[PDB]
């Protein structure tokens, strides 16, 4: 049998938890689930760390699920002890156990349910693709993922035929005593109308208020931010400008009772692989004294099975780091009142987003004609729309294509000396226009 | 009040002097000590780190180099234990660069620079002896990257860059494919920022490589000067060593009076809370631990044991002092030193690898050239 | 006209060589390559880098 | 001659804590030469603003 013991911390649905436990199917695996739940408020990290021990040699458990409610990234951290000094996996499916930390120890157990941040700096990407954005600008603070924030954004940038521009790489250092001139003076070389920010939520609402002074915070602009800086979407500290992206994970669709069946799942197929191909049961010394001599038993091969995992079609792989290959991630957006509304939905590297148009601007109408109007499918050579031609949909089935000709040059010239954004569209009532009783269709 | 600032500290001996160090900094409103030794075990060193707390309420943590060889993993039970409440953690004799991330460790200052900070001595070098064609030789594990990642910051600020960044998997017993790439390259110098037990295996093919004779640099740093790693070097290794890195009374000292002098800034603040008494259920970050690490980088102290003790922006000492050893007839034997600035060479000259008296350039031209044409009727 | 140029090359810069053909047979472009998601040149300009 | 003008923006000092919308009205210069006219007094208010 396969000893789990699912451990929650706070307020959380124990009894729904608890019946995900009979649903949960996996005979044709043969796993022999010994699921065990065990409720307990937050308290002491002792209390967490002799949670586990003692239970582990109560039961002689092969993995560990861990839940919580509370936001404290130190939940983390303890946890890859328990995954490294007993090689026992752990899963931080909710809670401060999820928040990712980018460097784990070497022989660590742990995993989380959280995506990386490279992997939220390609979806704030897939962004700016779908809406046409390419104008570029990252601001950056000394924290420990600014290095790898940059360094996905920058060869994503360079691998794709996609017109990218990226302006500027600004970096602001917060440990300078009375350094608002000086954050000033770095910050005022930014001059692009997209920002992509990165730091801690508290530097964030420091550097709003700077770009307050400034007062170019929104007005055109688009801020594009990962989910470090959104935290608690509760909690909106006023100071950040409407219109704000972000790119959370799905809290609000996977609740407590969702993740604890995937990681009572992740355990177990991981082990009967194991039982099968290698068909060694994994017993380790349960017992917390003297762990130097009980490294003569390692269990490393239980890593390689728990990053490959199939469970109901769905890839719930790990890395080596211990993030999700495949997480589910949706974008939130700012709205008038000081609420976090999720717009879109990212899966398998598809941008499934509800806006099909980003809220002078004014919209235009247009038809198909030889010389005037041509419009041709999306571009395939790189994606979206090539020189000389700009985005247009049409509706029968919404489809965005891209439009090209005589009328659509002199709309770019004009556009750009009246100074006006737009957004073509093409008929469906019609053509050019007709008076039939009393009533216009098409392009009037 | 009774402001606890209680150690855990190996070395039941050198404790004494902790003793000996609070009751000093008391006739400099108290301090009160309570050192405890190390706990062998991992799962049982985190829950002492509480569990004494619990009649100490301490202020700070000091953590040591431990009995035990490891010299690695002994901060960490110390460390996320203590960070759950945001309590500072001193690291007396630590030299890992994972400790310098404050996402992972929210809590920690160093008194002694991490293996990562010697490649700030290198790149300073090079315009000492004029290099600037070098292969660096990291390993894949973290250690390797952040001396790779900060070595080439430093080249990117003088517009140049390292020739290869060869990485090799630690533990690995066949080097020799890694190194055969490194041998068609031009650059004659070659720094190696592997631990000593990779260094061994370093050292055994590029002896066999040929790749130790005249006219070849080896830059390396503490760890592959010392214990196996020493017993396969070649001569002229243009080693480094730390001051007084492996002296734990040295830096009690130093570290007791920077957080004392950070205890009379707590003195005068709003809003001072007590740290928790034990570990039951005070589930509160002590509000005023982040406080008391932030005003403890600022807080730079005027003299010292080891010298003036600056706390860098991630915890790393500020301007310290290497030495740089050089094993002339199997001897590491002190031919410069660093004064945090730039390096100061001692008097005597320097045998390089080989036995060449003269600074070898650590460069040179290929000639042979390989030329790719395509086909084209009249070219 | 090439290779009579390189041979000059060569005298005037004191070096020698090793004629090899284009395992491509293409002289270089920027490519997409969905298989391995990556931009790299082809042949003659992927020989250099 | 080729000119061309930005803008003629106006701002007001007689309303109280008007400090936020004078701010806000000045986000709309652009221009890299600035022609002002304003008293001394308002000068420093000005260029602290812009400060």
């Amino acid at each position: 049998s396969i000893g789990i013991a699912v451990i929650l911390v706070g307020t959380s649905d124990e009894v729904a938890i608890k019946d995900a436990h009979e649903k949960d199917d996996f005979h044709h695996l043969s796993v022999v689930p010994r699921v065990e739940l065990v409720a307990m408020n937050e308290t002491d990290p002792k209390s967490i760390i002799t949670r586990i021990c003692d239970l582990m040699s109560d039961r002689k458990i092969q993995g560990v699920v861990f839940a919580d409610d509370t936001d404290q990234e130190a939940i983390a951290q303890i946890l890859d002890f328990i995954s490294a000094q007993t090689l026992t996996p752990i899963l931080g499916i909710h809670g401060g156990s999820s928040m990712i930390m980018a460097d784990k120890d070497e022989s660590s157990m742990f995993f989380q349910f959280g995506p990386s941040i490279e992997q939220q700096a390609s979806v704030m990407l897939n962004i700016m693709e779908e809406y046409d954005w390419y104008i570029f600008s990252i601001v950056t603070t000394y924290f420990p993922g600014y290095q790898d924030f940059v360094n996905k954004i920058r060869s994503t940038i360079e691998n794709s035929f996609v017109g990218w521009e990226l302006e500027e790489v600004l970096l602001l250092d917060m440990s300078l005593d009375d350094g608002d001139s000086k954050i000033q003076n770095q910050l005022k070389k930014l001059q692009s109308p997209i920002i992509l920010l990165y730091c801690t939520k508290e530097e964030a609402t420091y550097i709003f208020e700077v770009a307050n002074s400034v007062g170019l915070t929104g007005y055109g602009y688009t801020w594009i931010v990962p989910s470090l800086v959104a935290g608690d979407t509760d909690t909106v500290p006023a100071e950040f400008p409407t219109g704000l992206i972000s790119v959370s994970y799905d809290e609000w669709d996977y609740g407590l009772p969702a993740r604890v069946r995937d990681g009572i799942a992740i355990i177990t197929t991981a082990a009967s692989d194991m039982l099968s191909e290698h068909s060694f049961i994994p017993e380790p010394k349960s017992s917390c004294y003297n762990t130097h001599e009980k490294r003569i038993y390692q269990s490393n091969m239980l890593n390689r099975y728990l990053i490959n995992v199939t469970f109901e079609g769905r890839n719930l792989s790990f890395s080596e780091d211990g993030y999700q290959m495949h997480p589910k991630l949706v974008i939130i957006l700012l709205n008038k009142e000081r609420k976090w509304e999720r717009v879109g939905k990212w899966k398998d590297k598809s941008l499934q987003m509800k806006y099909y148009v980003w809220p002078d601007h004014l919209s235009i109408v247009t038809l198909e004609e030889a010389p005037f109007v041509i419009v041709e499918s999306v571009d395939p050579l790189s994606g979206t729309c090539m020189r000389n031609t700009v985005p247009c949909q049409k509706r029968i089935g919404y489809i965005k294509k891209c439009c090209k000709g005589f009328c659509i040059d002199i709309l770019k010239k004009i556009s750009k000396s009246v100074k006006f954004t737009y957004d073509l569209y093409l008929v469906t009532n019609g053509k050019h226009g007709k008076k039939i009783n009393g009533t216009w269709n098409g392009m009037i | 009040k009774i402001v606890n600032i209680g150690a855990v500290l190996s070395t039941r001996k050198h404790e004494q002097m902790f003793r000996e160090a609070v009751n000093q900094a008391n006739k400099r409103i108290q301090l009160n000590a309570t050192s405890v030794t190390h706990k062998p075990n991992a799962i049982q060193m985190a829950l002492s780190v509480c569990e004494d707390l619990i009649s100490s309420q301490v202020y700070a943590i000091l953590v040591s180099h431990p009995p035990t060889p490891n010299d690695h993993f002994t901060p960490t039970p110390v460390s996320y234990t203590a960070g759950f409440y945001r309590i500072p953690v001193l690291g007396l004799t630590t030299r890992m660069s994972i400790y310098s991330d404050k996402s992972i460790h929210l809590s920690f200052l160093r008194t002694v620079p991490p293996y990562s900070h010697q490649s700030s001595v290198w790149f300073e070098m090079m315009r000492v002896y004029s290099w600037n064609h070098i292969i660096l030789l990291v390993s894949d594990d973290h250690e390797g990257r952040a001396a790779q990642k900060r070595l080439e910051t430093l080249l990117e600020e003088r517009e140049s860059k390292a020739e290869k960044v060869l990485q090799f998997d630690p533990g690995t017993k066949n080097v020799t494919a890694l190194l055969m790439e490194a041998k068609e390259l031009e650059a004659r110098v070659i720094i190696l920022s592997a631990s000593e037990d990779d260094a061994a295996t370093v050292y055994r093919a590029a002896a066999m490589l040929n790749m130790t004779g005249s006219g070849y640099v080896w830059l390396v740093g503490e760890r592959e000067i010392s214990g196996n790693a020493l017993r396969y070097a070649p001569d002229g290794i243009l080693g480094l060593q730390l001051i007084n890195g492996k002296n734990e009374s040295a830096h009690i000292s130093d570290a007791v009076g920077v957080v004392a002098q950070a205890v009379h800034e707590l003195l005068e603040k709003e809003n001072i809370t007590d740290p928790p008494r034990g570990c039951v259920g005070n589930t509160n970050i002590w509000k005023t631990g982040p406080l008391f690490k932030r005003v403890l980088m600022s807080s730079k102290y005027a003299d010292g044991v080891t010298g003036r003790v600056e706390f860098n922006e991630d915890g790393d000492r500020k301007f310290a002092n290497y030495s740089i050893m050089n094993l002339q007839n199997r001897k590491l034997v002190q031919v410069g030193i660093y004064n945090g600035t730039h390096v100061i060479p001692n008097d005597r000259k320097i045998i390089w690898p080989g036995g060449e008296t003269e600074k070898p350039r650590g460069y040179q031209m290929s000639t042979r050239l390989k030329i790719v044409t395509i086909h084209q009727e009249p070219f | 006209f090439c290779i009579d140029l390189l041979i000059k090359l060569a005298r005037t810069m004191n070096f020698t060589y090793e004629v090899h053909l284009v395992a491509d047979g293409k002289f270089g472009t920027q490519e997409r390559v969905n298989n391995s998601n990556k931009k790299e040149w082809n042949g003659m300009m992927g020989e250099l880098l």
